[PDB]
């Protein structure tokens, strides 16, 4: 929708699993 | 310099024609029913100042230097007399008067597959372009069109990525939504800029 | 007529509770810090 | 038996969290996202098939 006109409250579960994932690839 | 001299102006006409290309070849099942939908969104929306016109003949070959007078009469039996030229050339005067009332006009022609088709033509119309985020739901969307189109399907998916691979620049405007709505607002909205834009 | 008990048990006892108990596990908002850009970088190496 | 109760369920949770992350779980939510991306915007399309031909039909 942000581009068709051109043209964090996430819970303790949400914010563990997501810095998990990103330190997981490595 | 008088090999090609090619002119600073151009006759062009007074208001934009409408084409619509994509997302395959235009005169199969998927492909016409897909472009018409936007039509009559166009009719109810634009009723008493819109005119739709629908073309069988080619129009690729509209060129400006082809010759003084190719085929001028059918008598003559000459190679252009029995031609397919005769009838084509006569047309594009009347796609020129119909833009002349200053009135928007439709093209529905079904030999239009790619811009690059329509980039040495002085009508020059507005070029559209209905096309799926994904290639794979155009298999899955064939599927339910029915046996015959399965048929085509080699052919209806050689055009989906030949006509990716044109620059968006090239289209005029895009139409990358998946609704009615949404495509609906987004098309009058523009014409609705043009309407006013001319006058 | 122990079928009934059997698909009740196996239905709303053993997964139904279950369910709630994922819910409100996944979906826990912090208590005590109740903010928004506390490091904006990580979160368990501030005690670090 | 609360206490015991309380740690087998924090255990087990923490073990279900690291465990989503592995790289086959990760392949396999990737490729249900994508159908369910797919099915979503194929949807969407099939409106303008059947709102093309109700007009058509309708203005025969
Ligand atoms: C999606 C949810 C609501 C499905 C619920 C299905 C439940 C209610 C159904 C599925 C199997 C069913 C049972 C199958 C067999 C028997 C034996 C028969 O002599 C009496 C009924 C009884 C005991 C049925 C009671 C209703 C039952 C338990």
């Amino acid at each position: 929708n942000q581009k068709h006109a051109l043209q964090h409250h996430m819970s303790v579960w949400e914010q563990r699993t997501s810095q998990l994932r990103k330190h997981m690839q490595m | 310099k008088q090999a090609e001299h090619v002119p600073p102006y151009d006759v062009v006409p007074s208001m934009r024609p409408v084409v619509l290309v994509g997302p395959s070849l235009k005169g199969y099942e998927v492909t016409d029913m897909m472009q018409k939908a936007l039509f009559d969104f166009l009719k109810h929306r634009f009723d008493g100042r819109i005119s739709i016109t629908r073309v069988t003949a080619d129009l690729s070959l509209a060129k400006r230097s082809v010759l003084n007078n190719p085929g001028k009469r059918t008598i003559i039996e000459r190679s252009s007399a029995r031609s397919s030229i005769a009838e084509v050339q006569s047309e594009i005067e009347r796609i020129f008067e119909l833009a002349k009332s200053l009135q928007l006009v439709v093209l529905d022609a079904d030999t239009i597959n790619h811009p690059a088709q329509l980039a040495k033509t002085s009508l020059a119309p507005i070029i559209v372009f209905v096309k799926v985020s994904s290639p794979k739901v155009l298999q899955r969307l064939i599927r339910s069109r029915g046996k015959s189109q399965m048929k085509h399907l080699t052919v209806q998916m050689m055009a989906y990525d030949k006509l990716v691979q044109c620059p968006p620049e090239s289209f005029d405007v895009i139409l990358d939504e998946n609704q009615l709505e949404d495509a609906c607002e987004h098309l009058a909205e523009y014409l609705e800029v043009y309407w006013r834009a001319t006058h | 007529m122990s079928i009934f008990y059997v698909v009740y048990f196996v239905v709303f006892p053993f997964f139904f509770v279950n369910i709630f108990v994922a819910l409100i596990i996944i979906t826990f908002q912090e208590q005590g810090d109740k903010m928004m850009e506390e490091c904006s970088l990580e979160k368990n190496e501030r005690a670090c | 038996s609360f206490f015991v109760l309380n740690l087998v369920l924090g255990v087990l949770s923490g073990e279900f969290a690291k465990e989503r992350e592995r790289v086959e779980n990760r392949r396999a939510f990737m490729k249900l996202r994508r159908q369910q991306q797919i099915e979503r915007e194929l949807n969407g399309y099939r409106a303008w098939i059947d709102k093309a031909e109700e007009v058509m039909l309708a203005e025969e």
